[PDB]
């Protein structure tokens, strides 16, 4: 069935799980041209497919060459992102392949369990959660491997950094979502709470900034701020 | 000109033979149905004025036998039955015919309407779907379920329909997911009609069949199956010309042979407004189009 806040404890039980979120495949941007119509100009994207339990991330780059000589590319997106992640379950050791795909949007049912016939057993599920995976393109590292793609290519990260030594993975993508909501809600902000002290460092091999544990309350603690505050304005809440 | 014979007709029912309805009293002397047109399927259908659960029929073809019904007190039913001795059968027939105890078929003079509904019905593909070989005609109730509704439980009393899955293996080839889904050409013209129904008129019969037990009987799975045959040949881009055509002759004699009260439940809006204004199709059935905006403007 739908995932949603009653069952979210599901996430994190020892059936490995992945989500699939697909908002970042097709991307254009959209211009004037010298007579004066609009038109597309496609640049690169991602699938972003995340086990939420270990935060191993397979971020498979769309490179703007597959829209080539296409047609309904929105459409043509979500199959070819079901294509992609069948093929990234079929590369996996049986025993590391997933038992759910959980799709962040209701529009990759169809083509996903199409693409999955082969696979019965493997559940794919929606949920009612509304998930912030979009913002996933304001991490700076993501965004520019996917911008500095020259061809197709599949990277891999771990979207918690090291986090799992010292914390729990509910607790870890409880974090995970509050970043990304931020980022979501005000960039600029999100961003300037992050990386405006210069004596906390991104490691080389990690995502976010090196903080500590008290510095992680801090941060999260601004980013409810800036986020309650801004659903402050939104509505006049 | 045909007869089906009754021994008598000892409890309150309604019969109905084709589009025609008619009610019969408990102990009402009433010995049958002559003048059966001969060269068409038959369907003789029950349902008891105590217990409207239940709507019962046989489908019977008068060339393939000699075919009476006798209450059976015992299983609390009608009985459809074969009588092999004619020169009896006839004598039987003579009789009741004489006392003027039968009911008449009526030949009506621009009547094509039970044709147009059974033109690709046979009683041989009939007998395939309703598996009961010791029999010439065919049993169907309200509760027979089909065997696609078995995969999701008595398999002898199963409506063996050719099973048609938009989201398995037999429809999309591998390599083709998207193409084969949103355009079942292939499905339709290769697995169905080429591999499994051999041509056109088969798929017509089943479709026609699948139609009359939903509507006689109330049988969600033949409604199921029905819809289901319709929306394969609307979800295709690529269909015989003729096939077209004759689908919307055979729809549009379809809806205009449905009770209206019965609409509700016997049209699924979902493919019929996928069906006239959203499929490959939509421009391609004009009959049925204006027949069902003029009948049932509400489903759309
Ligand atoms: C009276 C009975 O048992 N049999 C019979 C009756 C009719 Cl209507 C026709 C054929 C037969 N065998
Ligand atoms: C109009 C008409 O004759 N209806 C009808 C048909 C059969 Cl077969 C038997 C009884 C009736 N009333
Ligand atoms: C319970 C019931 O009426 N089911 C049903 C039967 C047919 Cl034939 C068509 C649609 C429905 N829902």
């Amino acid at each position: 069935g739908a995932m949603n806040s009653s069952n979210y404890a599901e996430l994190f039980n020892n059936d490995i799980k992945l989500f699939v979120d697909d908002t970042n495949v097709y991307r254009v941007t959209v211009h004037k041209t010298f007579e004066g119509n609009v038109a597309t100009k496609a640049i690169n994207g991602c699938i972003f497919t995340l086990n939420p339990k270990t935060g191993h991330l397979f971020l498979k780059i769309i490179h703007t060459s597959v829209w080539a000589g296409q047609k309904r590319l929105s459409q043509l997106a979500k199959w070819k992102t079901a294509e992609e992640v069948s093929a990234l379950v079929r590369s996996l050791p049986k025993e590391e392949q997933p038992k759910q795909i959980i799709v962040t949007r209701k529009a990759m049912l169809d083509p996903l369990e199409v693409h999955m016939l082969d696979f019965p057993n493997i559940a794919i599920r929606p949920t009612e959660l509304r998930l912030p995976f979009s913002a996933a393109m304001s991490i700076d590292k993501l965004s520019d491997v996917v911008m500095k793609a020259t061809e197709p290519q599949m990277v891999l990260f771990n979207i918690y950094d090291d986090w799992l030594d010292r914390i729990s993975s509910y607790t870890a993508f409880s974090r995970l979502t509050l970043l990304l909501r931020a980022l979501k809600t005000n960039e600029e902000s999100a961003k300037m709470i992050l990386l405006s002290d210069p004596t906390i460092t991104i490691k080389s091999y990690h995502l976010w900034p090196s903080f500590t544990d008290e510095q992680w309350i801090t941060i999260e603690s601004q980013m409810r701020d800036l986020i309650l505050t801004e659903y402050g304005r939104k509505y006049n809440v | 000109m045909n007869t089906v014979p009754f021994t008598s007709a000892p409890i309150e029912v309604t019969i109905g033979i084709d589009q025609y309805s008619f009610n019969v009293k408990e102990n009402q002397p009433f010995h049958g149905i002559k003048d059966i047109p001969i060269g068409h399927v038959h369907v003789i259908h029950f349902q008891h004025a105590d217990n409207s659960s239940m709507r019962y029929g046989y489908w019977f073809d008068c060339r393939m036998g000699n075919f009476y019904i006798q209450y059976d007190p015992k299983d609390g039913l009608y009985k459809m039955m074969e009588e092999r001795d004619g020169a009896k059968f006839e004598n039987i027939v003579h009789n009741f015919k004489e006392r003027q105890m039968m009911v008449s078929y009526p030949k009506i003079d621009e009547d094509d309407t039970w044709y147009n509904l059974t033109e690709f019905v046979q009683m041989d593909k009939i007998r395939k779907i309703v598996r009961k070989d010791e029999n010439q005609f065919s049993y169907v109730d309200s509760s027979m379920t089909t065997v696609q509704e078995n995969e999701l439980s008595d398999p002898a009393h199963s409506l063996n329909y050719t099973v048609i899955n938009f989201k398995s293996r037999e429809a999309i080839r591998p390599g083709h997911e998207m193409e084969d889904f949103l355009d079942k050409s292939y499905y339709l013209n290769t697995v169905m009609l080429q591999g499994i129904f051999k041509n056109s008129s088969n798929y017509f019969g089943e479709l026609q069949f699948a139609f009359l037990n939903a509507m006689f009987f109330g049988n969600y799975g033949s409604s199921l199956q029905w819809h289901a045959m319709i929306e394969l040949i609307c979800s295709s881009a690529t269909v015989p010309k003729h096939m077209l055509d004759k689908l919307d002759e055979i729809l549009y004699y379809q809806i205009k042979t449905l009770p209206e009260q019965y609409s509700d439940i016997l049209l699924n809006e979902r493919v019929w407004n996928i069906c006239l204004y959203s499929s490959f199709q939509k421009n391609s059935l004009h009959n049925t189009e204006k027949i069902m905006e003029n009948k049932y403007p509400e489903l759309l």
